[PDB]
RNA sequence: CCCGGCGAGGGGAGUGAAAAAGAACCUGAAACCGUGUACGUACAAGCAGUGGGAGCACGCUUAGGCGUGUGACUGCGUACC
RNA sequence: GUGAAGAGGGAAACAACCCAGACCGCCAGCUAAGGUCCCAAAGUCAUGGUUAAGUGGGAAACGCGGAAGAUGUAACGGGGCUAAACCAUGCACCGAAGCUGCGGCAGCGACGCUUAUGCGUUGUUGGGUAGGGGAGCGUUCUGUAAGCCUGCGAAGGUGUGCUGUGAGGCAUGCUGGAGGUAUCAGAAGUGCGAAUGCUGACAUAAGUAACGAUAAAGCGGGUGAAAAGCCC
RNA sequence: GAACUCGCUGUGAAGAUGCAGUGUACCCGCGGCAAGACGGAAA
């Protein structure tokens, strides 16, 4: 049993949101937090974001157990590109699933 | 305990209970055949040879199945001569089931 | 009546990518350079599959030298003694029973001495 | 049946020690090359270390053949915008330096001819510390 | 037998459509040459 | 001054193993308020030591 | 194909798109020349190889009283007839005006025999002055 | 209904046969960017493949030396038009 | 004679130097040139001799001298060989795709049955550029087809196995939810790897220049979740 | 075009990172010389 939450079109660069996220990976959620939210990179707040969603929805709708909570798998993709004349805005696509066991 | 023989031209050395490939033969499925050339014989003395086509070795083999060997590609192709020509082949095998040793 | 190539292109990558499997990144992903890829490794195949005779020959008779010297006779010698014997016994046949059964090995070579002179 | 293969760790290798003094330089080396190739014995296959562990004692009386003494000199270039070294030099320093570079030139360049030169063990003076393995001297 | 009839053989023949690849003979040049 | 060859997917990675950040782990619970804070730092509810601070 | 020459070689060109086809088909008719003769003879063939395959039926006359579709189905039920070809002489109201009905069922006169529809279809029908009509018509 | 910023977006429930049809909306390979899995690599040099090949895990015959995933090591080997 | 339009073996690497004209396969053998100290497979083989200088392992005319080889040994391929160099003879071995041993595929002459032929075979061919001739596979539509399969699953995409000397074909799990189509004949807008070929997407150098007159910015409060570029 | 992109000797469409021999080198980044760089240009 897990939990997934996909947040679409995100508003940076799919590189910072990848190195910002492989400091996650792996982590308990209880410290992940905490030292997610203590970091010098912008695309942290998304990450914080998207995960205090998938655990608000985890809680809401199955057993909270906030205490035993272990991320699995974390991913960032890149999505959708527009061009234009100065050019492309990268977008990507931050998915994170998150199991108690 | 073994023997040492050739049936398609290539020598095999087999011991009892071994099942061999040889080349494609034409003998029936249901018949047993008897391949009275021999050239060497392990026991626990061995029998040398003076001469080859030695009488005293009798081998009786059965074959079992019938098929080919695995699939092999050959490209020929030069650089810079536009000639460049692939073709599969593969090649009819046999095995036999041995039984018995003669010393 | 116009016809579309998109089936046969896709069938003709299809086939000729599924034999370049690992070739180190862009040989196994590019066609333009998968198609060199997969004909210089079925030329490399053929010529290796050519020459794989005379390997092993020069293994075999690397093998045999080394059980002749050990049993203290030369590999020269020794092929002549066994020629002359009137033994056509296969150098493959020579190897194994030199590499598995000791005993086997050195009963030959001496009869080879004996029938020698 | 298949041809035999030799499985590394089914290798039974054990200690040989020989000694040069008095002896041809380069049929020695060769020797000792052939016996660390593994040729020698019957279950050789170009693949796996196969030899045996040899050991070389009492370099320093090596017997120089001819009037190679001066004559013979080998130059080393370190890799600069050249480094001289006479034989008569190096022999009274250390004659190990000479052995290992020849029994380098013996074996085949590449990796593996590295690992199977780590076999090799030449010492200087007669007496060794490797008596503990019960080396079998074989003179040759 | 609704439809089975065929020309006699050597009556049709396919032709030769070169600029076609290797394996068709002619393929370049247009048979022309250089 | 100018590229010449292709770099494959092994350069990009090798030159990109060197930039991966790190994880403070210096992080420390206030002895009154009993809440993680960065060390040397001012806690949001404003203590800092055990002592009372501005706390604006 | 409507476009421009200006250089940017020139846009209406086969290699880029929105191109027009060097190869361009043309308009012309495709009909083939046959010789009354040839058609005489493979009348002739096909006719004789339909008799000695038993595949040709001959009555005198097959009529219907008035045009009624229900009457000729019952008709054709009597002799076993699903796909068969009606040929006839002189076009009767009553045969003619129920032919178009049936897709299996249709109705022709000698003059315009048709070679395809003789070759398709399974059985002919013919009539005792339709023969000899189709016959006089060869010769 | 909840998180989120009364944004966007997401999750649950429900409609819908399918949401694996969600308005960036039929089917969704490749070039391109990843996760998890098994293997190899931090002393080894060159069109990066091939032949042999111990090892490392799995299905198997419910061992019988079979195949699949990678290939430590070496002989040979200077792309296409 | 070779390349042109022939691969292989030896000479370090080679197209004109020597041997040798590749149908395919088999963990078989015998040879040509070339080698028998290791690298690297074979004689550290046997007999009659030269070498004291590493000449061998580069050097004409002239009587060991005449005679210098260079980015680093660099004119034995490296070692070292006083014979492991060289002159002559003897028996051997290694040695290619050359020959033979076994299995298989296609064509071409000669025959006895035989016919719109398969055997018994008898010999041979199968390197190939330009070029010529012959034989075939894949797709659209048309008649076949108001036949057949198909919401119990068609195409299209995708993984597996089998098959054919080949282009290909066959069955099958999976998203997929509506068409496909046997055999036989007829036409191509018919098979893509390049023409600084065109259209849509993407890696690349790389998170690298730089963020654009060197007039210059701050402190407290307010809105805003987030304020040094918003307001006071 | 793709590179698991070292230095010398010889060969080589004639000064070779890729051919033969030999030697060096744990893997990977950061600021400078530009000696190479057949990319422009400099008689």
């Amino acid at each position: 049993m897990e939990t997934i939450a996909k947040h679409r079109h995100a508003r940076s660069s799919a590189q910072k949101v990848r190195l910002v996220a492989d400091l996650i990976r792996g982590k308990k959620v209880s410290q992940a937090l905490d030292i997610l939210t203590y970091t010098n990179k912008k695309a942290a707040v998304l990450v914080k974001k998207v995960l205090e969603s998938a655990i608000a929805n985890a809680e809401h709708n199955d057993g909270a157990d906030i205490d035993d909570l272990k991320v699995t798998k974390i991913f960032v993709d890149e999505g959708p590109s527009m061009k234009r004349i100065m050019i492309l805005k990268r977008t990507s696509h931050i998915t994170v699933v998150v199991s108690d066991r | 305990m073994y023997a040492v023989f050739q049936s398609g031209g290539k020598q095999h050395r087999v011991s009892e209970g071994q099942t061999v490939r040889l080349e494609k033969l034409d003998i029936a499925t249901g018949e047993t055949v008897e391949f009275a050339e021999v050239l060497m014989i392990a026991n626990g003395e061995e029998v040398k040879i003076g001469v080859p086509f030695v009488d005293g070795g009798v081998i009786k083999a059965e074959v079992v199945a019938h098929g080919r060997g695995e699939k092999v590609k050959i490209v020929k192709f030069r650089r810079r001569k536009h000639y460049r020509k692939q073709q599969g082949h593969r090649q009819w095998f046999t095995d036999v089931k041995i039984t018995g040793i003669s010393a | 009546a116009r016809v579309k190539r998109g089936v046969i292109a896709r069938a003709r990558h299809k086939k000729i990518l599924k034999q370049a499997k690992g070739y180190y990144g862009a040989r196994s992903r590019v066609y333009r350079v998968a198609f060199q890829a997969v004909i210089k490794a079925g030329q490399y195949a053929y010529r290796d599959r050519r020459q794989r005779k005379r390997q092993f020959r020069q293994l075999w008779i690397a093998r045999i030298n080394a059980a002749a010297r050990q049993n203290g006779i030369s590999y020269s010698k020794f092929i002549n003694g066994l020629k002359k014997a009137s033994v056509e016994i296969d150098r493959k046949i020579l190897a194994d029973i030199a590499v598995f059964d000791k005993v086997a090995f050195t009963a030959l070579v001496e009869k080879a001495k004996a029938a020698l002179a | 049946m298949k041809t035999f293969t030799a499985k590394p760790e089914t290798v039974k290798r054990d200690w040989y020690v020989v000694d040069a003094t008095g002896k041809t330089l380069g049929r020695l080396a060769t020797e000792l090359a052939r016996r660390l190739r593994g040729k020698h014995k019957a279950e050789y296959t170009p693949h796996v270390d196969t030899g045996d562990y040899i050991i070389v004692l009492n370099a320093d009386k090596v017997a120089v053949t001819g009037n190679k003494r001066t004559d013979k000199v080998y130059y080393h270039h370190t890799g600069h915008i050249i480094k001289q070294a006479t034989f008569e030099e190096m022999i009274a320093r250390r004659p190990e330096r000479v052995i290992e570079i020849a029994v380098k030139g013996m074996l085949p360049k590449g990796p593996l001819g590295r690992a199977m030169f780590r076999k090799l063990k030449v010492y200087a003076g007669n007496e060794h510390n490797h008596a503990a393995q019960q080396p079998q001297v074989l003179d040759i | 037998r609704l439809n089975t009839l065929s020309p006699a053989e050597g009556s049709k023949k396919a032709g030769k459509r070169l600029g076609r690849g290797i394996g068709s003979g002619l393929g370049k040049t247009g048979g022309r040459g250089h | 001054a100018v590229q010449q060859n292709k770099p494959t997917r092994s350069k990009r990675g090798m030159r990109r193993s060197h930039d991966a950040l790190t994880a403070v782990t210096s992080l420390s619970v206030d002895k009154t308020s009993g809440e993680k804070h960065l060390r040397h730092h001012i806690t949001a509810d404003g203590y800092y030591r055990g002592r009372k601070v501005i706390a604006k | 194909v409507t476009g421009s020459g200006k250089k940017p070689g020139s846009i209406k060109s086969p290699i880029w798109r929105s191109g027009g086809v060097t190869f361009a088909a043309r308009p012309q008719d495709h009909s083939q020349k046959v010789n009354k003769k040839m058609y005489r003879g493979a009348l002739k063939s096909i006719l004789s190889e339909l008799v000695r395959q038993d595949r040709l039926i001959v009555v005198e006359k097959f009529s219907v009283e008035a045009p009624k579709t229900k009457l000729l189905a019952q008709k054709l039920k009597d002799m076993a007839l699903e796909d068969v070809l009606i040929i006839t002489g002189e076009l009767d109201e009553n045969l003619f005006l129920a032919a178009r009905n049936l897709h299996k069922v249709d109705v022709r006169d000698a003059t315009g025999i048709d070679p395809v529809s003789l070759i398709a279809f399974d059985k002919v029908v013919m009539t005792a002055d339709a023969v000899k009509q189709v016959e006089e018509m060869l010769a």
